RNA sequence: GCGCCCGAUGCCGACGCUCAUCAGACCCCAGAAAAGGUGUUGGUUGAUAUAGACAGCAGGACGGUGGCCAUGGAAGUCGGA
């Protein structure tokens, strides 16, 4: 926003960081409109979600204000968009309550495919569209049970698939993309030490 | 026969154009000022009439 | 689905209406009847307001639809007060009917709301989504952004 | 204005080689050799680095319409690099409604014969640019494949063939039949 | 007027001391004129322009240049000008970079006459102040404070009509 | 007035502006306008910028939601208060 929201939320993020004895870094590089809310439902049962438009930006100058030792293992956590969650629970709990919905990161116009994921032979949750969003991929289709179903057992999702908004349509529809990064629980601050939660 | 792909590619080369209302010149749709110099590099333009 | 209506997995979001209209849809009970395959009898059994049709809800039983209850307080608010059609009064009323102790029902059957907290935020979407009568006023109330903080007429 | 200095630098892949005598830049790599002599561009082309890491175009005391040229020369020599290391390929699909475009390649490397256009009994022998190999492909039903090294050359030939097949005194908003450059490409890919 | 190389005169004047009040105040102006006679006349122009005095009702108490403070220090001046432009008066703030303030103002006149074709009889200077690199603002000036600057003589050509009209070799236009 | 016709710059002349497929080139004087130009400069004012501002990238283009509820059909509906 303006400098006003900046000024307020710079202090607001440190407010929550000081209070909640457990900080969590979750990514907002790629999360679509519904891929957002399907996680945001379970994020907050006794908790707060606060991703960065100025909060995470404030740390770029926090780094010399020294609230806790070893926030220079979360400020060098800057590459790629990241905001925060805050709870009082475990951190394995937090890992699994960002996976009780299994966030399928969604993308902007002109996205990029980094990886490879073999095609699912039955659909992974379709939105409102045709069987063109099936046969433009290469997975034949049949009318079936309350799950709109496809039919093919070949790899046409390839590391090097030319992505775009023409596919981000079907990404907000079927909701699995070759991209990888987003709302994850791995980066948990409790008073200055980093472990390997996974 | 004009299959959809060939169509919406040919109509890129022959339909989506921007025209200088004083000099009658085909311009790419981004164009704001006519590339000629007999109209005077004017700013006003019009989109190409879409066929029936 | 838009031309064909394949059996949708209910993450989809689509219209649920037309408890009778033959403008150009060519049916009465469903919008899934002509575009799909189903009889028209559960719909007139439902037809067994106030000068209108019933704004429907649609679920998929692997091939078919069973007429669903309005699943929030929003449309039960339209079960109270000009119930004449084409009213249209900003919004359907001014507030002369108790929204007060009836809204609390819809904070338990909303298995659909996303991004809502301890019930002080569950109440937010479920008291803001409906837009009928200012709870009692000719306002457009913005004291129930977050539905337990700045107060309303329903609660202390 | 006369900005005192503007610069641009290209990091040359090692697998290529560049020689220079004044503005004449010659690039020799895997697929062959190309020349280009930039007279009246009036810049400083310099080559620096062990394994000739970088090239530096420098324009001194230029005006605005003259600093414009520096990145143009950058892109020119960049596309030269792209050709010598990869090679350019263009692909053409010929739209038709009721008269299937009959394109054959009368001689091997060039001299494309075109006939059965709209019903025209007029044959055409479109002469591809020197140093350009035409090849009707077969994995796509109606596909011309133009290949070369100088993108100038291949694309010039490409637009030439496209423009040589167009209607006269007809509506180009409904009559559309003809060949068109479709999907600009290279030979081999990373 | 007819500018040669402007010299920055300073003038102080007053109205004649009428019997009503023993002496009116004294006014100081900093005026750029190629000779002090023109300095006097243009001082009267400015004074009659501002307050109701004329050389008929005034005498020029002091008239002499200000020798330049440190004419060996390169200094970049911001100059607040106001001219007339064949369609209405325009304010304007130009910038120059030279040694003597007089040099800066003469550069301003020359480049106004060229780059804006307004004669020297329609330009009335308000301020010329030497200012620091953090207050200089147009880029053309801004590009000349670097601890190290280097730029070759790009395309250098000089006179060869005194050196023979008819030589047997040809000039080198590199160094 | 000073390239040559044509006596005079055959000066180290100084700072700039301008590319005209009808350039321009000196009182009376023998080529014209209103209106336009992201041609190229100068200038005035207003907005935003490393805490990255601007284009091209990680978002984002709807989850509640048929939410009001027009049924003149319209989670967008245009022509739905
Ligand atoms: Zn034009």
């Amino acid at each position: 926003d303006r400098a006003t929201w900046k000024s307020n939320y710079f202090l607001k993020i440190i407010q929550l960081l000081d209070d909640y004895p457990k900080c969590f870094i979750v990514g907002a590089d790629n999360v679509g409109s519904k891929q957002m809310q399907q996680i945001r439902m379970s994020l907050r049962g006794k908790a707060v979600v606060l991703m960065g438009k100025n909060t995470m930006m404030r740390k770029a100058i926090r780094g010399h204000l020294e609230n806790n030792p070893a926030l220079e293992k979360l400020l060098p956590h800057i590459r790629g968009n990241v905001g925060f969650v805050f709870t009082k629970e475990d951190l394995t709990e937090i890992r699994d309550m960002l996976l009780a919905n299994k966030v399928p990161a969604a993308a902007r116009a002109g996205a990029i495919a980094p990886c490879e994921v073999t095609v699912p032979a039955q659909n992974t949750g379709l939105g409102p569209e045709k069987t063109s969003f099936f046969q433009a991929l290469g997975i034949t289709t049949k009318i079936s049970r309350g799950t709109i179903e496809i039919l093919s057992d070949v790899q046409l999702i390839k590391t090097g698939d030319k992505v775009g908004a023409s596919e981000a349509t079907l990404l907000n529809m079927l909701n699995i993309s070759p991209f990888s990064f987003g709302l994850i629980i791995q980066q948990v601050f409790d008073n200055g030490s980093i472990y390997n939660p996974e | 026969i004009i299959e959809p792909s060939l169509r919406q590619l040919a109509q890129k080369y022959n339909c989506d154009k921007m025209i200088c209302r004083k000099c009658y010149a085909r311009l790419h749709p981004r164009a704001v000022n006519c590339r000629k110099k007999k109209c005077g590099h004017t700013n006003n333009l019009r989109p190409k009439k879409k066929v029936k | 689905m838009p031309p064909k209506f394949d059996p949708n997995e209910i993450k989809v979001v689509y219209l649920r209406c037309t408890g009778g209209e033959v403008g150009a849809t060519s049916a009465l009970a469903p919008k899934i009847g002509p575009l799909g395959l189903s009889p028209k009898k559960v719909g007139d059994d439902i037809a067994k307001k106030g000068l209108r049709i019933t704004v429907k809800l649609t679920i998929q039983n692997r091939q078919a639809q069973i007429e669903v209850v309005p699943s929030a307080s929003a449309l039960i608010i339209k079960a109270l007060p000009p119930r004449d059609r084409k009213k249209q009064k900003n919004i359907k009323h001014s507030g002369n009917i108790t929204f007060d102790e009836i809204v609390n029902i819809a904070r338990q059957m909303r298995h659909r709301s996303l991004a809502r907290e301890l019930s002080g935020t569950i109440k937010e979407i479920l008291g803001t989504a409906q837009s009928v009568g200012c709870n009692v006023d000719g306002r457009h109330p913005h004291d129930i952004i977050d539905d337990i903080n700045s107060g309303a007429v329903e609660c202390p | 204005m006369k900005t005192i200095l503007s610069n641009q630098t290209v990091d040359i892949p090692e697998n290529v080689d560049i020689s220079l005598k004044g503005r004449t830049v010659i690039v020799k790599g895997p697929r062959g050799t190309l020349r280009r002599d930039f007279n009246h561009i009036n810049v400083e082309l310099s080559l620096l680095g062990k394994k000739k890491k970088r090239l530096r175009v420098d324009k001194w005391w230029g005006n605005r319409k003259e600093l414009a040229t520096v990145r143009t020369i950058c892109s020119h020599v960049q596309n030269m690099i792209k050709g010598v290391t990869l090679g350019f390929r263009y692909k053409m699909r010929s739209v038709y409604a009721h008269f299937p475009i009959n394109v054959v390649i009368q001689e091997n490397g060039s001299l494309v014969e075109i006939r059965n256009f709209l019903g025209e009994k007029y044959i055409r022998r479109v002469r591809m640019r020197p140093g350009v190999a035409c090849s009707v492909s077969q994995a796509q039903k109606d596909e011309l494949v133009l290949e070369g090294n100088d993108i100038e050359l291949v694309s010039n030939s490409a637009a030439l063939i496209q423009q040589a097949t167009t209607v006269k005194n007809k509506d180009i908003r409904k009559f559309l039949d003809g060949i068109y450059v479709s999907e600009k490409g290279t030979v081999q890919q990373a | 007027k007819a500018s040669g190389t402007l010299r920055e005169y300073k003038v102080v004047g007053r109205c004649l001391p009428t019997p009503k009040c023993h002496t009116p105040p004294l006014y100081r102006m900093r005026i750029f004129a190629p000779n002090h006679v023109v300095a006097k006349s243009r001082f009267w122009y400015f004074v009659s322009q501002l307050k109701k005095m004329k050389k008929s009702s005034g005498e020029i108490v002091y008239c002499g240049q200000v020798f330049e403070k440190s004419p060996l220090r390169v200094k970049n001046f911001g100059i607040w000008l106001r001219y007339d432009s064949r369609s209405g008066t325009h304010n304007m703030y130009r910038e120059y970079r030279d040694l003597t303030t007089a040099g800066a103002v003469t550069q301003c006149y020359r480049d106004m006459g060229a780059r804006h074709r307004a004669r020297a009889h329609s330009i009335q200077i308000m301020k010329v102040e030497e200012i620091a690199a953090s207050k200089c603002r147009r880029p053309a000036v801004k590009q000349f404070h670097d601890s190290k600057i280097k730029f070759p003589l790009p395309h250098r050509v000089l006179r060869r009509q005194h050196k023979p009209r008819f030589t047997t070799k040809r000039p080198n236009t590199f160094f």
